[PDB]
């Protein structure tokens, strides 16, 4: 019953193609809420959920200058990263931040996060104890030394044990009739003959939230791993999730086959044979 | 670091031919962001396509979601087609609607 | 809820 809230950002410069690309996105749990486009003709934060479309006018302009802050301030880191790799102006990088909170069933502070990623790599990350700082390469620990001495990490607590966890109680209100719901997944198994002596089962779930399921098969109701094939989760589009699970079976022997599948929405777990 | 696109193409709901649908392809696992996407109708790219906002997963590595309303046939091809530094040329994944 | 992100590297 915990909860998630994550913000997002990805910054990219483009040498010759103007200033760096800034996107940030909102997410509670697996429900994007909030994006914001350096690029876009708004330049505002925008909704991308019915839910957080109640917030009143303060808040879109609350939140606007908060993450146009955040993009000038990862303007600045992107340069400072040049000069401590000691990389050449014309080549185009990416820092990446992601930061948030955890909460419990009652609501309350679980876990933060604040952290950077230059160029695909961890660039440095805070600590779970909201006190410390884990420095990835040389050009890292310049910068812990340098927040260490300013007590950046105190400057988030209050963030992350407070405001963070406090928006999310409110959306998880707000939303509450998707974001503490589940859809669980419509599930049915296909036949494919493939050859005269193999077919193959295909086991569906659509159209589930969250995302997070297991996908199992079993033969003679034990695990059954050997040619098998697991497609990773994949958005439907329209909010929810998509997977399947495939097994190669000897022709005339399907029915030893059968598939599990295990969901939050699924008060028992649902057994599928051909 | 640099990560090559994982692709995946299918439709939003289970493909009946004369009944409206979505188109999805969808790009992961990549590094770095930038990426280009097309939906294909017999080969040919369809017009107005739009994607998800940018977003990653907890080892930094992209994703994004392109899509298009189609309506599915016994006798059109659907793809993506998919270009990113990584490849040397563009990579097309067919739809079948059984995967 | 945005957190103003204004510490430089």
């Amino acid at each position: 019953g915990s909860h998630s809230m994550r913000y997002f950002s990805t910054s990219v410069s483009r040498p010759g193609r103007g200033e760096p690309r800034f996107i940030a996105v909102g997410y509670v749990d697996d429900t994007q809420f909030v994006r914001f486009d350096s690029d876009a003709a708004s330049q505002r934060m925008e909704p991308r959920a019915p839910w957080i479309e109640q917030e009143g006018p303060e808040y879109w302009d609350e939140e606007t200058g908060k993450v146009k802050a955040h993009s000038q301030t990862d303007r600045e880191n992107l340069r400072i990263a040049l000069r401590y790799y000691n990389q050449s102006e014309a080549g185009s990088h990416t820092l990446q931040m992601m930061f948030g909170c955890d909460v419990g069933s009652d609501g309350r502070f679980l876990r933060g996060y604040h952290q950077y990623a230059y160029d695909g790599k961890d660039y440095i990350a805070l600590k779970e104890d909201l006190r410390s700082w884990t420095a990835a390469d040389m050009a890292a620990q310049i910068t812990k030394r340098k927040w260490e001495a300013a007590h950046v990490a105190e400057q988030q607590r209050a963030y992350l044990e407070g405001t963070c966890v406090d928006g999310l109680r409110r959306y998880l209100e707000n939303g509450k009739e998707t974001l503490q719901r589940t859809d669980p997944p419509k599930t049915h198994m296909t036949h494919h003959p493939i050859s005269d002596h193999e077919a193959t089962l295909r086991c569906w779930a659509l159209g589930f939230y969250p995302a997070e399921i297991t996908l199992t098969w079993q033969r003679d109701g034990e695990d059954q791993t050997q040619d098998t094939e697991l497609v990773e989760t994949r958005p439907a589009g329209d909010g929810t999730f998509q997977k399947w699970a495939a097994v190669v079976v000897p022709s005339g022997e399907e029915q030893r086959y059968t598939c599990h599948v295990q969901h939050e929405g699924l008060p028992k777990p649902l057994t599928l044979r051909w | 670091i640099q990560r090559t696109p994982k692709i995946q193409v299918y439709s939003r709901h289970p493909a009946e031919n004369g009944k409206s649908n979505f188109l999805n392809c969808y790009v992961s696992g990549f590094h770095p962001s930038d990426i280009e996407v097309d939906l294909l109708k017999n080969g040919e790219r369809i017009e107005k396509v739009e994607h998800s906002d940018l977003s990653f997963s907890k080892d930094w590595s992209f994703y994004l979601l392109y899509y298009t309303e189609f309506t599915p046939t016994e006798k059109d091809e659907y793809a993506c087609r998919v270009n990113h530094v990584t490849l040397s040329q563009p990579k097309i994944v067919k739809w079948d609607r059984d995967m | 809820q945005y957190n103003p992100i204004r510490t430089t590297f």
